[PDB]
């Protein structure tokens, strides 16, 4: 029978073994000391939704928005990627900044959009983040949703807000519709057309969304887009 | 399972 007295601090954090973590910290483990992957204990507590460990580590002076890992992200980024609304709320109550960008150029609303975490997207918008916030690559949450979430939400949720459906990203000028067409995201195409996506708006290479549909020889996408012109 | 790997590039 394993009683966790031999587990190291990282593994005990991941699994939420509260008393093991506390005894190691009191025996001298610095809560700010990263592991060999440049990841802090707060990161592991956040991505495994360890609410109480998160309070404890922060009360011991853990840096709330410390960048770590290969993607160079805050603990709140990690929680957002993983989908823990309770952790996102908790970290933002202790002052975590949802607008910080990670090493892929994304702030939290973009991360929540691209991994389909609809209630986190709604929460960030409810807390004031702009629905059309651009990340470092010029992507909006709606573009990320079109590109990466082949599902009704979070796209349906984003369109309940005064979104500007025809913006293009900064370095391609691809609209959300362009992205949905590139990705073959047929669920999202109908929602964007119903929301007013212009099928002829051209990107930086002069291709419209309908041009991209023709290129892919997808009759369903060509038909749907043409009937909305 | 728990999360024991850091987030990675897609």
């Amino acid at each position: 029978i394993d009683d966790y007295s031999t587990w190291d601090i990282v593994k005990a954090t991941q699994y939420g073994i509260y008393e093991r973590c506390r005894e190691l910290v009191e025996a001298g483990y610095d809560v700010r000391q990263p592991d060999k992957a440049n990841v802090t204990l707060l990161h592991w507590a956040a991505i495994n939704n360890r609410i109480d460990l998160v309070k404890y580590y922060i009360s011991k002076g853990a840096i709330v928005d410390q960048l770590g890992g290969d993607l160079n992200s805050t603990p709140l980024h990690w929680a957002t990627r993983q989908g823990h609304l309770s952790m996102v709320v908790q970290l933002m109550k202790y002052g975590a900044d949802p607008s910080l960008i990670d090493g892929e150029g994304c702030s939290c609303i973009h991360l929540a959009a691209q991994f389909g975490h609809t209630s986190i997207v709604a929460y960030l918008i409810a807390k004031g983040q702009d629905v059309d916030m651009m990340d470092q690559n010029g992507m909006t949450p709606l573009m990320w949703a079109a590109y990466r979430t082949h599902s009704v939400d979070p796209t349906r949720l984003l369109l309940t807000f005064n979104v500007s459906v025809n913006l293009g990203d900064k370095y391609h000028k691809n609209t959300a519709l362009h992205w949905a067409v590139l990705a073959g995201n047929t669920t999202v195409i109908s929602l964007l057309l119903e929301a007013g996506a212009n099928v002829d708006a051209q990107n930086i290479k002069g291709e419209s969304a309908l041009d991209l549909a023709k290129q892919r020889k997808n009759v369903w996408m060509i038909n749907h887009l043409q009937e909305a012109r | 399972g728990v999360v024991a790997s850091q987030p990675a590039r897609v």
